């Protein structure tokens, strides 16, 4: 079937690797050949003076399919984990995920108890001073 | 059907008031009983979202078809299909060499093109915080139920509060109606997260995470999708002269599957999706409701029981009564009953039952009282009395509804308080006050008397007054407090 | 029987005691003699470990069979094999460009997929070992006895006894002495965690946990029955790829390298699957209440007694000699007496107490422990009865000092299971043991001859001593007051 | 034998050097040729277009590529090893005294010289501030 | 062509796969054997005629061994392993690592330096400078030795 | 050409102190002033490195040919090859077990050695340079030239003169205006010695010294005819040996991995056989006694004048305007004055002095810098005089504190090379030059219209009042006088 200056032939398993005269004789040997199949493939044969097909003296073109082991190399797309996504977008922005009474006790103890003898000399040293104890242990968290 | 929930809450809303403030979770019950007023149960059903537009569509697929290459001897190679839009096509360099055709050996233009074919389509569609749907239904005890469960269906109703439509009534046959203000409160922000959708199966994940997600995507119209950048799943072989075959890399099912699954599963269904963990802040006026059989008279007929008093833990004793007489209409008596001194016990909570029709389930959940106690349903030598003992002192029981109010009252705070006007802002300070002391007020001065009680206040308010310490005037603000009880 | 060991002690028990403790090293032995019993020996025999569990199974010498590649140049789709499915083969994909010289229609990277046949022998298996299922057999020898052998070691005196942390009690039928209870912890010391042993062909060592593991061969965690092998590769290597074949080859066996790298590692004796530790030690305690003398009813020896070797010091404090028995009044008990230069016939602890012949030409063995310096031991009675002279040198309070060194370090040894403090009874036994053990020498020498009620005495002016007015730390002597009345119930 | 659209023949030592013809004549150089046994290989021979020359094949075959499976087996014993590494893997080597605890408390001393200068002249104002290097030197 | 008490032979193409008589018929079986080119192969063609096949042999002679002369014109890279090599611009700081002093360039760098932890610890800075004030220039010379300390 | 570049900064050279300092850096044109002789445009062409020595040639490309191998029976003593000996040949003695089936009575381990040519391509050349052989070359150039050009430059006021460390002194004859004359202590400022040019296949770069060495391939030191080649293996490798043949092959190309691992490190300018250094300073003094005005003999314009562009700033701190002339007074001086708001016309200065013109439609290009503020720039006479207003930013002592500045700094810079001590007159001399390089733009501005006598006077006046008895603050007066009556008098 040739159409737009293009000459196409409905190729198949059948006549791979046999001369075809059509104003040459040529021909294909191609592996990856089959039916006529959604997969086809479409490119010139050209002709070749004395690749999978070179031609005589007219260059055509095959458009055969591969039905019959109608696939390689299936790298998954590096995505992002989801569960740190969170915690990203979190760290990008500034002074809305601290909330004095829910983030900030929580890091005073846990500091104070991290570090329980400087906080016996921080005690100490503001009694040696009411709640300028209380105001000091705050500033000794910040501090840290 | 509020017996079998957890975290039930009994807010005893003042009689000559018209406010009940509640929060509902989708595991949250309440349970109310105004005086002169039948027993409420308001429960959130199911806080869903749908009707959500369309986002973008993610390939999760590729699928490659009538590949065309064009080659050029050296010295460009152009196709066709290039300008087809359905078409990805590329151009590379390399020249037929002298056994491969051309004249010259070298490195020349090559246009491979080809027909890129999506399907197993990811949808992706963002969600707003309007168009939030949310089924608060109501159950009022005390009615008859012929069904053996003590669920008369006629005593529930249904209603859906849209954050656009704050207000519903519901129509409780012949209980008049309840209507509701509500200010819903979605928790997953809808800001940052778009249900996404693979083949059947449902998620939530970051907008964010959803756009920089690497994949050929489309905007476009839901029908038909344009595709842009659909190489990041097509690679091209190795350019041959004869040609330069085109494929896919593989479909990503399974690996967008693996990077999600660490995320919510939103079970589907009806084009609906529910929402787990939506607080909802409602005010209930309760002012269009009216008692139901308030003109019958007591039964003078038997009861049967049919299972034990069982407890739910909630300081109730929930147990099914049912009735055998001919006085079809009948106001059920309940005289709840102490082992001590014959005081009657403490607060009923399914308020003035009675029985529609022959032979019906009755469910009668009552509160007896701290110690060893009686309930006794019937008049004369047909009644059917109880042995109940409440495990578990008084004062603790009142220390811990304080602390159940001040949690309650902070968490609604934004909303339980209407400065707009003063009267409104009295209307607010007196439901504060009355829901962070009734437990204290209901224990610790129980039996005092009304009289007895008032007296008491103006006397604090005297000793506010008296000589001394300026900060041991706090005694006069208890008396405020006193006196405020007053009101109910 | 301990004669040959050195690092003997003798543990004199308290009389009236139910408690002996002991430390039976490897290499070790004690002997331990309480007044009205007769003196044991008690040596750990072996300890062993046994019902010990597979752990993996390193492959050494490897054998490649029936490798096969197979070959798809450029636009054919990468190569497979079928082989791929067997886990016992091999299996690899690499890309070689198929040059012109093979002559396909392009040229591109030809895939290659290539397989074959694995085969493991002289495989190495790794085994773990549990801090249980380890049971150390113990030894104990009566002296006394008398044997009709050569080696005055009557075999019906010895009996044996295993004994494992999961049944840490057991007690030997000594033959009509009584039954020997004794319960004991057998610190292993070669933590199990750490240690695995390591069967080769025909050999077995205790490798570090981390170093097999970090040994880097072919493994298989799987049943010993079929090995999977995984990591395979390690020991197998691909042949520079060739446009038609590539060609597998593996190393070959390993068998020297293994050998020199455990070589300077602990070697472990292996018999009828049970491997000896040498580093474990036995905190015993001994309960001899059920056991009793023997012969104490006969009478006295009256005929001759025959000298079968001088008297040969044993470098221990002790002197023994094998006396033979030429006479007729078979069952007899030999009397024995130890006699200083003067008068003194209290001269020195005897060990073999009570000993008796049980036949007609019996060869019983004697240990003696005589005093310092001169001494003279008679073996007899009559003008016939044997006597040696023996000379003791060295001095009487420096063996003293020896000896309460000697108890420290047993005592800190023992220190957990030296003491019980269950309760005050218990607690206060302890206590005493050890003192008497830590005091034994000093009481039993710088002590003599004194008299019983005199040392009593001494006791009693030397607690007045302390509560007299006088400096406080000088009270030790009130305190040393009752350490001595203890040891004079003793 | 031809098996599952595969090709084989079992070559053996005779058949080097000469063509067989199988749609093309086909023959193998394997310098490891021999007699077929457990110790066999097997791979494929390309067919290549006269308009070339054997490169690197063992076999250089003619218009039909056919497999081949020549074992080893050449001289009766097994085939040499060729073998290009050396495992070699780590020996397993051969595995409180006051003299190693003085050794300790050097090295902290020398560790540290301002803070154990710093102790030395806090406990002179004797004995005393050996024990509290001792213990000094147990806390860090 | 038999030189130098050597017996050579200049096999080609053809000439692999078919035996050469020589006082015995050889025969060459090398599959990379070609003809002359600039790169050639030679080595010894020992007779393995004795009963047993050859093993380990491309070739092999009857009764004298000979030696071969084939090339590579096919018209070979085994075992590549590319040279790798030091990174340049990290060349300029390496080197400069090892030697003291002739980078220390004290007219200007130890001066930024000072500067540098001046603004690094200002409070240690601000106490010294204060203090060094509280008892001239001296407060520079202490500003500078701290610095010089870290 | 000296106007289009920034910071063409000037130096007012003293008229009779024939020392002009300058430092032209790569982009530092600068422009000089002398009170009686035309301007100069000296300015820093380029310095180039050119044929300088071989150091090092690495093979980077390594091709391999005629193998041959000699063999020997195992036990039958290692055999030995005849190239072994030839350097062109590399060669290795491999101990390959020569088997049973190989052919020889005894198998087992034996004898291979094999030899082949070692042959070259793409070769590598390091070059160390040395501070001679790159040398610069300093274009001067001169204003007052009349260009029969629309480009406003004339040939006559260019010329070139290279200087190189060893010849630090050249001349450049300036037709007609007469010679000026340079020495020149180049300072390159990028050690030589430490680096080495490295030649690529066809690229030149610049690279350490020591990582050139530290390179790890096959080398000569040897003449650049024929390269020696030790340490030769780094390319080449041998096949797995077989008892028969070895093969030997290399390891392909090198010059993309050199490349890459280089292509971090800058490309030099290949122009002409030689490289373009990039940063060095030249301190040069610049001579400039025989440098004679020219035409001050002609007659003065009367014609007319065409601008033919909007005087256009170069930023800088003067303006420029190209300038034709019609007329027929053909050897003429164009006239030109400065006139600000005021009467007076001497707030002006000239760059471009003597100004003057050759043929008819001579397109000069004249320059000047009006006094701040507003200004009137007329560049003839006549009726048809063009006039330029012009309005000038900035403040006045604002140009002359930076002047003050930027010459303390230049003199910093020229330190070492504007400092003469050997002569008392010579350092007399310098602190002179040095004294107007730091303070010409402070006097001139502070001072500007003073009046000679009166400049004289006010300095006098200073020196006295510095006598009095006052602090040391105040004895600067001194020092104010030693500017007014060093500089002010010259």
């Amino acid at each position: 079937r040739t159409v737009g200056d293009l000459t196409w032939l409905n190729v198949s398993t059948t006549d791979v690797g046999k001369w075809i005269r059509v104003k040459g004789e040529c021909f294909v040997t191609a592996t990856d050949v089959g039916t006529w199949c959604s997969d086809s493939v479409g490119y010139e044969c050209p002709q070749i003076a004395p690749l999978d097909c070179y031609c005589r003296n007219t260059s055509t073109y095959v458009t055969y399919g591969r039905c019959k082991n109608g696939s390689r190399s299936k790298r998954a797309i590096t995505i992002a984990p989801h569960g740190e996504a969170g915690l990203r977008v979190g760290s990008t922005k500034h002074w809305t995920s601290r909330a004095t009474p829910q983030r900030y006790l929580m890091r005073v103890e846990k500091w104070v108890l991290r570090h329980p003898l400087p906080a016996l000399v921080l005690v100490v040293l503001g009694w040696m001073m009411h709640g300028q104890r209380a105001m000091y242990i705050v500033l000794m968290l910040l501090v840290a | 059907q509020c017996l079998d929930v957890q975290s039930r809450d009994f807010v005893q809303g003042v009689s000559g008031g018209t406010w009940v403030d509640v929060v509902l979770d989708h595991d949250n019950c309440i349970t109310i009983v105004a005086d002169g007023k039948p027993s409420f149960d308001i429960r959130l059903s199911k806080m869903s979202m749908s009707k959500f537009a369309e986002y973008k569509r993610y390939c999760l697929q590729a699928t490659m078809s009538d590949v065309t290459s064009i080659v050029a001897c050296p010295g460009d190679a152009h196709n066709d299909k290039s300008k087809n839009h359905e078409y990805i096509c590329k151009a590379v360099n390399n020249d037929r060499g002298w056994g491969n055709g051309c004249v010259l050996f070298g490195k020349g233009s090559m246009e491979t093109c080809g027909k890129f074919e999506c399907k197993k389509k990811m949808a992706g569609k963002l969600v707003a915080r309007e168009n939030v749907e949310s089924v608060v239904t109501v159950h009022v005890h005390g009615a008859s139920a012929t069904d053996t469960k003590g669920v008369d269906t006629a005593s529930t109703a249904k209603a859906t509060i849209t954050p656009k439509a704050s207000v519903a009534t519901l129509n409780l046959n012949d209980f008049g109606s309840l209507e509701v203000d509500c200010s819903t409160d979605v928790g997953m922000d809808f800001g940052e997260i778009v249900v996404a959708d693979m083949s059947g199966k449902w998620w939530i994940v970051n907008k964010d995470w959803f756009n920089e997600l690497a994949l050929p995507w489309s905007t476009a119209s839901t029908t038909a999708e344009v595709w842009q950048a659909r190489d990041r799943l097509v690679e091209f072989g190795w350019p041959h002269a004869a040609k330069q075959n085109i494929y896919d890399i593989g479909d990503q099912e399974g690996a967008v599957t693996a990077a999600i699954a660490q995320a919510p599963m939103a079970k589907w269904e009806s084009d609906k999706v529910e929402l787990i963990s939506g607080i909802l802040k409602c005010k209930v006026k309760l002012g269009n409701l009216k008692l139901r059989g308030v003109t019958y008279s007591m039964c003078a007929q038997t009861f049967t029981t049919e299972t034990r008093p069982a407890d739910t833990g909630h300081g109730t004793v929930a147990f099914k009564v049912k009735y055998v007489g001919t006085d079809v209409p009948c106001r059920v008596p309940l005289h709840i009953i102490d082992s001590d001194g014959g005081v009657a016990a403490g607060r009923v909570i399914t308020a003035h039952p009675f029985v529609m029709k022959q032979n019906d389930y009755i469910i009668l959940e009552v509160e007896p009282p701290f110690g060893d106690s009686k309930i006794e349903i019937g008049t004369g030598t047909t009644k059917l009395v109880e042995a109940w003992h409440r495990k578990g002192s008084s004062i603790g029981n009142a220390f811990t509804a304080t602390y159940k109010g001040i949690t309650k009252l902070t968490v609604l705070g934004e909303h339980a308080w209407d400065f707009n006007s003063l009267g409104g802002f009295g209307a607010s300070l007196g439901k504060a006050v009355h829901t962070l002391f009734g437990g204290v007020f209901r224990v610790m001065f129980g039996g005092m008397g009304w009289l007895t009680k008032i007296f008491v206040g103006a006397v604090l308010v005297w000793l506010g007054l008296g000589a001394h310490d300026k900060t041991i005037a706090t005694t006069m603000i208890l008396v405020g407090s006193i006196l405020m009880y007053m009101a109910v």
